[PDB]
């Protein structure tokens, strides 16, 4: 995220990959994670959202709006995250995914995924699209909370 | 001056700061800016520190209306209650602030000073003009949210996590630890003296008769016996502040300004001291004290000019710690006032809730009923709903803890207080007629 | 010399300022604690 | 002997490190027909004829991951093709499996990889990266593939 009043810098920075504790070691891999489609290539925002409570500590009590961004890969997962640049980066930020795709496909929902379109509805409607042609009507629901 | 108060109440100098935007313009703080640099002290300060220097003087004069416009000026608490009403959010994100630089307890300090004398109930009752019940409910609604803060600031402050806040700032920077060290410590006493202030004005105001009391404090002492055990740093769950502390944060408080007097009574003498004996200090003693007002530049100063810094300094220390010894005995006499009617409550006026009896006096009220007619009956909103079910082990376990958290150690250190500095003031033995009244309700079995 | 003798007086101007703020400022928490502790010392003998 | 470095955790050769020690001539001049280097459970890679290793750090040029497998990692550091390292290869990585996009776990069903043609998927791609496709494994998610240079 970049700013016209400091368009050299970004106000914030996000990193899509799980690669925490393993440093010191150079760039050239790049070339065999697209091959399996873990390559970021579109994203769109959400309307303006109330964050799950479950996200902070049990501290606060004013609820902390947010948008949702929903990110696709090459591979056609999908990762969320809430993004604020009105609240300080206490766990506002972290990368969310990926989200399950519900019924469960046997050809798994195609592997040449390009674009992502967010609609302004309540539940969100995320409309997936490929390569290929094939466009997806994902609605967006909140997961389930499991018995003991 | 008495009349300046009243002559700037009728210019309207309460309802100008209520129209002043800059008071929300509050800056942000971002944590992660901590890696970032060790800039010189340049000669324009930060937004934060010019924010201050504006909120500051507005948060002292509505402070200072409040305390030479004496308690026959309701007019006075009202007009600076809409003040905090005004900038409610901001109200709030002050009550919150994480932060414990000298500032945000210079802000927390003044803000529960101002809270303390108008937040009270009996202005609600004598503001006489033409408020509709929507706007007296949100006026309840915003005092009610201002009490729950304010209490959760004795858990912060009053309670265990003072001695985490501390080694955090302990750790990080050599350079500039002594010169704040006295005034966080000082803030932090002013803030535990203010919410106290509040506390006893509450629990005069609610009842003249003994029985209808409000209870601030839940009977849970747990708070003074869950510590003689090392065990890692599991995250403490930090205390929702809707819910009400427990009496055990009354006397881990009284416990604690009950050992930090002695502290600042041999630190105030030391000074007095220091001050006494100034020529005759170590060359490096006299120039910590001159770096202290002087950060820079001591070494190309007079000898002279080295004495008066020092002097100087060491007024500011002693003032500083007769301060704080004047506020801990405060607290200690205004605890004792609250433990003695939190347990003159519990032990004879409470009733347990295991009492069956109860079950006729519950179920009409809440079944829809449409449209009119006409007038005339108080819609007072019980705020008694609020309060903890108290069942009888509270009550047996409430008077098992306070007997062992009361035990005649912290007593003779109470009495031991009152023999060295009670004996400067025109009522000499009323923590003494406290504690005998406390020793009292703890000897009284129920059958 | 009148570079010298003109900031010289730009900073005697602040501060002639600065100590009457400050001293007024300083006196306002003063202020409170010394009414905090007179009405607290008319409370304490309503009590006795 | 021949002043080869390899330390970093699951890493092997073939041959062994003590043989390499064996087929060190007397000057420290270390040469190997066939060399083959890995990381236990994430893959392999083959150098078809004679490799020199004299003084060459693995630790630093050669790595392995999940979903990773390269050499000579900073371009600056990168010989001419053919010399040292930077030559044909034949290359495995393992566990070479997707995500099941519902359950959130690895596809290990020989027959659910024939059904989203997972094979022709990696040879598209070893296509797209201008690398020969070779075979894929299942059961192991082993992609083997042959490169020209790095």
């Amino acid at each position: 995220i970049y700013s016209l009043r400091e368009p050299q810098t970004p106000t914030n920075v996000i990193i899509l990959s799980e690669a925490e504790e393993e440093s010191l070691v150079l760039n050239k891999g790049r070339a065999y994670t697209a091959s399996l489609g873990e390559t970021a290539v579109a994203f769109d925002f959400g309307p303006l959202a109330a964050v799950p409570k479950t996200l902070f500590g049990q501290n606060g009590k004013d609820e902390v709006v947010a948008y949702p961004l929903y990110i696709l890969y090459e591979n056609g997962e999908t990762f969320l995250t809430y993004i604020s640049l009105l609240h300080s980066p206490g766990n506002i930020g972290k990368l969310l995914g990926p989200l399950p795709m519900h019924p469960a496909a046997e050809d798994n929902y195609g592997y040449d995924a390009c674009a992502v379109l967010c609609l302004p509805c309540v539940p969100n409607i995320l409309v997936i699209a490929t390569e290929s042609g094939m466009l997806y009507h994902c609605v967006v629901l909140e997961g389930e909370e499991e018995d003991d | 001056i008495q009349q300046g108060a009243l002559e700037l109440l009728r210019s309207g100098v309460i309802v100008r700061l209520a129209q002043c935007q800059v008071y929300d313009m509050r800056p942000e703080t971002d944590p992660q800016s901590m890696f970032g640099m060790r800039d010189p002290p340049m000669f324009i300060p930060t937004p934060v520190d010019r924010y201050r220097q504006i909120l500051l003087p507005a948060l002292q004069l509505c402070q200072v209306i409040l305390t030479s416009s004496m308690a026959q000026h309701l007019q006075a608490a009202g007009q600076v209650l809409q003040f905090l009403i005004s900038h409610s959010d901001t109200i709030q994100a002050i009550l919150r602030c994480q932060d414990v630089s000298a500032g945000s307890l210079q802000e927390l300090a003044l803000l529960t000073g101002i809270i303390s004398k108008a937040a009270l109930p009996g202005i609600l009752s004598e503001l006489d003009v033409d408020v509709n019940e929507g706007s007296l409910m949100e006026l309840q609604g915003h005092i009610g949210r201002f009490q729950r803060q304010c209490l959760g600031l004795l858990s912060r402050f009053g309670g265990s996590d003072r001695l985490r806040q501390f080694k955090f700032q302990d750790d990080n920077v050599e350079g500039d630890k002594v010169s704040k060290k006295d005034e966080i410590e000082l803030a932090m006493q002013q803030i535990c003296a203010n919410v106290m202030e509040y506390c006893q004005s509450l629990m005069l105001q609610s009842s003249p008769t003994f029985q209808h009391a409000v209870c601030l404090f839940t009977p849970s002492l747990s708070e003074t016996v869950n510590r003689d055990g090392p065990r890692q740093d599991t995250q403490a769950p930090v205390v929702p502040y809707w819910r009400l502390p427990g009496l055990g944060i009354i006397i881990y408080l009284l416990k604690q300004s009950a050992n930090d007097f002695f502290s600042y009574y041999d630190s105030h003498r030391q000074s007095v001291s220091k001050l006494q004996n100034v020529e005759q200090l170590p060359p490096d003693e006299i120039k910590e004290l001159c770096q202290s007002v002087m950060p820079a530049g001591v070494d190309k100063i007079s000898t002279a000019q080295k004495y008066v810094l020092a002097r100087r300094r060491l007024v500011k220390v002693i003032n500083n710690r007769a301060k704080l010894l004047s506020l801990c005995s405060f607290i200690i006499e205004t605890c004792l006032f609250i433990l003695w009617r939190h347990l003159e409550y519990y032990l004879l006026h409470c009733m347990p809730t295991d009492s069956q009896d109860s079950l006729f006096a519950s179920r009409t009220l809440f079944k829809s009923r449409r449209l009119q007619d006409s007038f005339a009956s108080e819609t007072n909103l019980d705020f008694r709903s609020g309060l903890a079910i108290v069942s009888q082990h509270d009550l047996d376990q409430l008077q098992a803890d306070a007997i062992n958290a009361f035990g005649e150690s912290l007593q003779k250190k109470l009495l031991d207080i009152e023999g060295l500095y009670s004996k400067v003031r025109s009522r000499y033995s009323f923590i003494q007629a406290l504690v005998r009244r406390i020793r009292g309700l703890l000897r009284i079995s129920r059958n | 010399i009148q570079g010298f003798l003109k900031n010289e007086k730009d900073n005697a101007l602040l501060s002639a300022i600065e100590e009457s703020r400050k001293r007024t400022f300083g006196m306002a928490e003063e202020y409170h604690r010394e009414s905090m502790l007179v009405e607290w010392e008319q409370v304490k003998q309503r009590i006795l | 002997p021949a002043g080869i470095i390899l330390t970093k955790v699951g890493y092997y050769t073939i041959p062994s490190m003590d043989d390499l020690a064996k087929i060190t001539n007397e000057k420290g001049e270390c040469i190997v027909s066939d060399f083959t280097i890995g990381r236990k459970g994430y893959g392999s890679i083959y150098f078809e004829g004679d490799v020199n290793l004299t003084n060459l750090n693995l630790d630093d040029i050669v790595h392995i991951r999940r979903k990773e497998v390269v050499v000579y990692l900073d371009d600056n550091q990168k010989p001419p093709v053919g010399e040292g390292l930077n030559r044909k290869a034949e290359v495995t990585l393992d566990g070479v499996w997707p995500t099941d996009k519902t359950s959130r776990c690895l596809i290990k069903s020989p027959d659910r990889l024939a059904d989203i043609n997972y094979e022709g998927r990696l040879e598209a791609v070893s296509r797209k990266q201008g690398a020969q496709f070779k075979e894929y494994r299942p059961e192991t998610g082993s992609w083997v593939f042959k490169v020209s240079h790095f």
